[PDB]
């Protein structure tokens, strides 16, 4: 081909670093915040192959846009790729044929990273040790404290620290310690990101443990630094590649004692703050959780939802629960990752559940990496609900499939009871990669969702669910601005109560094992309805007690028509309709009403003639099958909204 | 009260399930527009009433979103049969009761498209692809078509603003005590009688009440017809869709083709120009006489060709199809001056493709007496029960049938001078109007194209001179358009409206519509699979194999579904000798079936229009199949 | 596994399916009996007036069955409880 030829690029499209191999040109390319990589072949002349980034576009974008690129040697050799900030982004490929969600490397970025093909000579008799292999030279930069944070050295940052706060007494080093502010590693991390990825657990219970309690000194000395007074508002409001503060990160990394730190610290930082044109809410949910971020990433979400492994109680024997299969992982045909690795491990991945679900164990270990191993502390866990329930509003806020903190809760202790009676423990009577699998099945979902309930401003806005205030994205009244004005009076007229269905069916003919959760739920209304003190609490407090009547009365109603009142044994109440009359006797003044307009609801088109006919139906003998047609007229999800416009 | 209850409540949950098919996934099991809900095509009777139950606990405190209500009209005839009784109560009682500028009639839309008792949509502020769908998109007229995706969904002036009254409320709320409890609390000589139909403590017309309770409306019709609808002044007939007016057209033109002793059996040939010429010759001859009576009418229509026999409906057929694309092509006329014993093409598309006006020429006799005989055969066309493709523009037809052609008929005049004017209108409501006005410059006169004539007309005497002036805009819009419907072409359109009367007459032309007019003639605008699904009979006189004939059938609709407009045409013009099928089941005299024949390896099949039967060869190869029926519907 | 229907001349009592597509969900057609569904709701009405009853009978001894035994009740006092019985009485008179 003597006369150059072009490749096909997409309009309005910048290049950021390209680079030619044996399989064709690579390439990195940007339009708007859309960052991907491309690879064309030289005969086809157009995009063959063009992947996106699985982290985030302005991390990988950086501080300076001209750091980007790529190094190949030409002929037989890997791809390194080169972010802005200056580090080394890792490219690996999917089961898909995608880029996979990178492990970082914590290297510094590099300055240089020269690369050659070197021809090995003087093989004995031409054995089995490959011919050829890439020499790579790397010059990485010299960032000081950032080093010392990643090895866990307290007597360095410290002794760090103290000769930056000398020179900031002489006044002669603002450059540098702003230069230092702008230190990264690979993501995107500050300093405080590196202290919190020092602070993660590796296994459960210089050492492991000595290097722990370094890191939590370290960033104990970080939060309480005078000098980086002024500059911890940015550290903890910067996002790394994933879109997460060092606060989000500790609580994803189960790091729940840095979690802790940091958390009262940015407290700390948001009381002492200048007031100009900024609240204290505003300062301190951009360092707790900031505007824009996905739901599944709120950190009382993430922290509900950590849990542990499956196969860390179930061991390598099957047992009966429900299995997601992962397309990307490549967990298909018989490998099967468990419910709480689809909710952690496989955030984002095409993660599909099994229908035909037969008895199956997790193997989430040999097809990917697993994060759901190892299990944090369980005190600190249970502190940091409390401080994130008592100081933010994250609870009103919902999930990705459109359901409450307090839904997901319920939904999670119903599975938890069902699938934990076949815990075997471990009776006294060759694989060494296999993961740990001593350990209890988790028992966190029943306090967080008992302490949970105890919370008046939770429970208002899961029982105010679908009301006109709360509202879910999954549903199509969400949206409906775009419509005319006719169609929105009526979509605005009816509120929402599937999701408080599915609420009051999966805590009362569901979470069968214990009763002291719908106590609480009574305590709690009890409180608020008999509160004076705070003005139009009382008149709030009957408005939520009322709407969950008729949620209790709509359950009750559909659990005594499927059943018979059948004379012998005299049982006369199943276990669920005797939590409903439970509900009703603790709540008597309000549920009678409640009752009343329901028996009106059902007995009019009977008294007007206009009864809408439908076949016969047996009733059922046992409470197995009368469970059995609730849960599927309850257990339903929301018509979802038009997709675009 | 009981009435108004019931009904409130259904059109509340009508309402709600449109709004919420508007604003919900098409691909949702749950969403209304989904197959599932057919209906007909496809739970257990516990998850049916437990369904019915908990949807009424929660209508009953105004918590039903993001669920369709769970209700079955079908099972409220007896509340259809006392409201008609009522609105023909309050109908009789009411019937013995009983300017220029921006409000003009020619700016107000008429019954062909106006809503009972709604408000209908301003001419000006919603775009043609809102206001009216039809103008954009003309594929949309098919036999089952609401009129609301047809016109616009139109809107009601009601609700709580400057209202407190029950009536002055729309129904909103769902469930059926509230909407009980609301009609309740709201609570001389002898020849000057008049009424007042009180009742509901306000004078009530039945306008409004039909207007509140619309959709209920429309699903009684479409369900409770063959009992409700059959009852004295029922409004379900007097407000019924295409079906209705369809059947009684067609039994009144079988009444009127049934009395008849002479037919009509002209004689032309398949060339272009002496078949217009024997054409014109023939109709002449049986339209004939010193002082004609009353419109005359022909038994039956036969076409004898020369040199080609064959007896029966399909050369009619033929006939139609052969003349009328040979009226609208884009070509020179032959002469017609044997008629007693200028040539511009007769018809040209102004706007969409497909749709035709008449071309003015030199307003010769023989071009008015062509224009005759293109309405006679349409006349024909609608007597004979036979689809003849002619597709002329809605105010054609509008004028052809007496109506009064509106503004809104310049939508689908041309689309692009509509939006170009509603834009103009639309800047002449503010202040800057002068300014841009006097920018473009405008005049009462027209640069009318060659197809209309060419040169220039002025709208008014003396009003060349006379600019186009904001406060005197609106007259110069309606004045275009007016000189684009009815000045241009008042000569062709008086020709055809002739001509359509001579044949038909006006009684029964009465209570019809523009798009009932194109569904009867031209029929269903494009062939639709389905739609022959619906109408086709196999007969097999093989008798080889069970299966082999069951995937016959299905391997030959799926080779149909596969094909493309032109071949469709071309595969129907094969079949029965007319591109266009019928609306309905009725209109084909004898029923389309497929006769399938023991298979052969090389027999391309055959079809008999006069009973329009096709003969196929149960072909075992697909492709041989394939190819054979694209050769056979090649030839025409 | 499920295929439509390419035939003519399929019309057995029918009468529903000319309702249009945007309201086919609100068309149907063992069964399917109006008194069924009378008798169902009735004995729906009936489970929830028994309800009614045993709370209202629950009442006179609310402090010695439901206040103490219960660890969340809500405190009931005579007035509140003849303005109940009035509320239920009123809500029940247009089915007597
Ligand atoms: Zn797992
Ligand atoms: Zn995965
Ligand atoms: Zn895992």
């Amino acid at each position: 081909q003597r006369t150059p030829k072009k490749l096909c690029i997409p309009e309005k499209t910048e290049i950021l670093a390209v680079n030619v191999d044996s399989k064709g040109v690579h390439a990195v390319l940007k339009t708007g915040n859309w960052v991907r990589y491309c690879i064309f072949d030289l005969a086809t002349g157009k995009a063959e192959q063009e992947n996106n980034f699985p982290t985030s576009s302005i991390a990988f974008l950086g501080q300076n846009e001209r750091n980007v690129a790529i190094f190949t040697a030409g002929q037989e050799s890997p791809i390194i790729l080169r972010d802005g900030n200056g580090t080394i982004y890792p490219m690996a490929k999917d089961c898909m044929g995608g880029i996979r969600d990178p492990d970082w490397l914590d290297l510094p970025p590099i300055s240089s990273l020269g690369m050659g093909v070197h021809s090995l000579i003087n093989l004995p008799a031409n054995s089995t040790i490959k011919k050829k292999a890439a020499v790579i030279i790397m010059a990485v930069e010299k960032q000081t404290l950032m080093q010392h944070i990643l090895r866990c050295d307290y007597e360095a940052c410290r002794q760090y620290l103290m000769n930056l706060e000398q020179a900031v007494v002489l006044e002669q080093n603002l450059q540098m310690l702003q230069t230092f502010i702008s230190h990264r590693c690979d993501g995107n991390r500050n300093i405080l990101h590196a202290c919190v990825s020092v602070c993660f657990p590796t296994s459960n219970k210089v050492e492991s443990k000595d290097r722990k309690a370094n890191a939590h000194f370290i960033l104990k000395l970080l939060c309480d630094s005078v000098v980086l007074q002024p500059y911890l508002r940015e550290l903890l409001s910067a996002k790394d590649a994933r879109g997460m503060t060092p606060f989000m990160s500790a609580v994803s990394g189960r790091a729940y004692p840095a979690a802790i730190t940091i958390l009262e610290t940015a407290q700390k930082i948001a009381k002492a703050e200048i007031s100009s044109s900024e609240k204290e809410e505003d300062v301190f949910m951009g360092m707790v959780c900031p505007s824009g971020t996905n739901p599944d990433d709120s950190p009382l979400y993430v922290l509900c939802c950590n849990d542990t492994c499956s196969f860390t109680w179930t061991g390598a024997e099957h047992i009966n629960q429900d299995i997601f299969e992962c397309r990307t992982c490549g967990l298909l045909e018989s490998l099967c990752c468990c419910t709480e690795c689809a909710r952690v491990c496989h955030k984002g991945h095409d993660c599909k559940l099994k229908r035909t679900s037969p008895t199956a164990y997790c193997d989430c270990w040999e097809k990917c990496k697993c994060k759901t191993l190892i299990a944090g502390q369980k005190s600190a866990r249970l502190d940091l609900l409390y401080r994130l329930l008592t100081a933010t509003n994250l609870v009103t806020l919902p999930n990705s499939r459109g359901e409450h903190l307090l839904l997901f809760l319920v939904q999670t202790v119903a599975r938890q009871t069902v699938e934990h009676c076949q815990y075997r423990p471990p009776r006294i009577r060759e694989d060494s990669d296999m993961p740990d699998h001593d350990l209890e099945p988790p028992r966190f979902a029943q306090l967080a969702l008992e302490r949970v309930l105890q919370d008046w401003n939770a429970l208002k806005s899961m029982i105010m669910f679908g009301s006109q205030e709360n509202k879910d994205p999954l549903s199509a009244s969400s949206r409906i601005g775009h419509l005319l004005p006719e169609e929105q009076v009526y979509l605005n007229q009816q509120s929402g109560t599937i999701r408080l269905d599915c609420f009051t069916h999966c805590l009362i003919v569901k979470c069968t094992a214990d009763i002291l959760l719908l106590d609480t739920l009574l305590g709690t209304l009890v409180k608020e309805l008999q509160n004076k003190y705070t003005p139009g609490r009382r008149e709030e407090a009957i408005a939520v007690t009322m709407r969950f009547l008729r949620s209790v009365a709509r359950v009750f109603v559909i659990l005594s028509v499927e059943m018979a009142s059948s004379k012998k044994k005299n049982n006369f109440i199943p276990q669920p309709i005797g939590k409903c009359k439970r509900v009703f006797q603790a709540l008597l003044p309000y549920a009678v009403e409640e009752l009343c307009n329901v028996a009106e609801s059902l007995i009019v088109p009977v008294r007007m003639g206009i009864a809408r006919p439908t076949a016969p139906f047996t009733l059922a003998s046992t409470s197995i099958d009368a469970m059995q047609g609730s849960e599927e007229l309850f257990s339903v999800e929301p018509l979802p909204p038009r997709p675009s416009s | 009260n009981w009435m108004v209850s019931i009904m409130d409540s259904t059109e509340a949950q009508l309402r709600y399930g449109s709004a919420l098919a508007s604003a919900g996934d098409p691909g949702h099991p749950n969403h209304p527009l989904h197959a599932s809900q057919n209906s007909a095509r496809r739970m257990s009777a516990r998850g049916d009433f437990l369904n019915y139950a908990l949807s009424l606990m929660r209508s009953h405190n105004d918590e039903h979103s993001d669920v369709l209500p769970v209700l079955d009209v079908c099972s409220l005839k007896h509340v259809a049969y006392v409201f008609q009784a009522l609105i023909y109560w309050i109908k009789a009682m009411n019937q013995q009761t009983t300017e220029t500028g921006q409000n003009h009639p020619f700016f107000r839309r008429s019954d062909s498209m106006t809503f009972l008792g709604c408000i209908p949509p301003n001419p000006f502020e919603v775009p043609l692809a809102e206001a009216i769908p039809l103008a954009d998109q003309p594929h949309l007229l098919q036999p089952n078509a609401r009129k609301e995706d047809l016109f616009g969904r139109p809107s009601q002036g009601l609700y709580s603003s400057s209202a407190s009254s029950g009536k002055c409320l729309m129904e909103v709320t769902v469930d059926r005590n509230c909407l009980e409890v609301l009609p309740t609390k709201m609570s001389p000589p002898l020849t000057s009688f008049r009424p007042q139909c009180s009742f509901m403590g306000m004078v009530i017309s039945h306008d409004m009440l039909l207007g509140r309770w619309r959709l209920s409306l429309e699903l009684f019709g479409r369900v409770f017809m063959e009992d409700v609808g059959a009852e004295p002044g029922s409004i379900l007939t007097e407000l019924g869709g295409f079906e209705v007016k369809e059947s009684k057209f067609r039994r009144e033109m079988e009444k009127l083709r049934n009395q008849q002793s002479r037919d009509l059996s002209l004689e032309v040939d398949r060339d272009r120009d002496l078949l217009i010429q024997q054409t014109m010759r023939q109709l002449n001859n049986h339209f004939g006489r010193r002082c004609a009576t009353t419109p005359m009418a022909v038994h039956r229509v036969k076409v004898t060709f020369k040199d080609e026999p064959g007896e029966g409906s399909g050369v009619a057929r033929s006939f139609y199809t052969a003349i009328a694309q040979a009226f609208l092509s884009n070509e020179k006329l032959p002469n017609l001056e044997c008629i007693q014993n200028d040539n511009a093409p007769l018809f040209y598309q102004p706007g969409k493709r497909g749709f035709y006006t008449p071309r003015p020429g030199k307003n010769t006799e023989a071009r008015l007496n062509c224009f005759r005989n293109i309405g006679r055969i349409l006349g024909l066309c609608l007597l004979q029960n036979e689809l003849c493709p002619i597709t002329l523009n809605r105010h054609v037809i509008k004028v052809l049938l007496g109506r009064k052609v509106n503004w809104h008929d310049f939508a689908f005049f041309d689309p692009v001078m509509y939006e170009s004017l509603r834009q103009l209108i639309l800047a002449s409501q503010s202040s800057d109007a002068d300014a841009v006005f006097s920018a473009m410059d405008l005049a009462f006169a027209i640069d009318l194209c060659k197809e209309e004539g060419g040169g220039q007309v002025e709208l008014i005497p003396n009003g060349v001179n006379i600019p186009v002036t904001p406060q005197n805009v609106y007259e110069y819009v309606r004045k275009y358009a007016e000189h684009r419907m009815l000045v241009v072409a008042e000569q062709p359109l008086h020709a055809m409206r002739k001509g359509l009367l001579d044949v038909l007459p006006k009684n029964s032309l009465e209570d019809l519509t523009a798009e009932d007019f194109r569904l009867l003639v031209n029929g269903c605008g494009e062939v639709n699979v389905q739609m022959l699904i619906s109408f086709t009979s196999f007969n097999d006189e093989s008798g080889e194999n069970a299966e082999k004939l069951l995937q016959f059938k299905r391997w030959f609709w799926s080779i149909v579904e596969k094909m493309s407009m032109t071949e469709r045409q071309d595969l129907v013009y094969f079949w029965t000798s007319s591109p266009s099928l019928p609306a309905s089941e009725e209109g084909f005299q004898p029923m389309p079936s497929i006769t399938i024949r023991p298979p052969d390896d090389q027999h391309l099949p055959t079809a008999n229009t006069c009973i329009s039967r096709l003969y196929v060869p149960l072909y075992s190869s697909k492709q041989i199949l394939k190819q054979k029926l694209l050769l056979a519907i090649k030839t025409k | 596994d499920e295929p439509l229907e390419r035939t003519t001349n399929s019309s057995h009592a029918n009468g529903a399916a000319q309702a249009p597509r945007s309201m086919q969900w609100a068309v149907r057609n063992n069964a399917s009996s109006y008194l069924t569904s009378a008798s169902s709701l009735a004995r729906a009405y009936s489970i929830v007036i028994r309800q009614i009853s045993d709370l209202m009978g629950l009442i006179p001894k609310y402090n010695h069955l439901v206040y103490s035994q219960i660890p969340a009740a809500v405190k009931l006092t005579y007035q509140d409880a003849v303005n109940l019985q009035n509320y239920v009485e009123e809500k029940l008179i247009p089915t007597w």
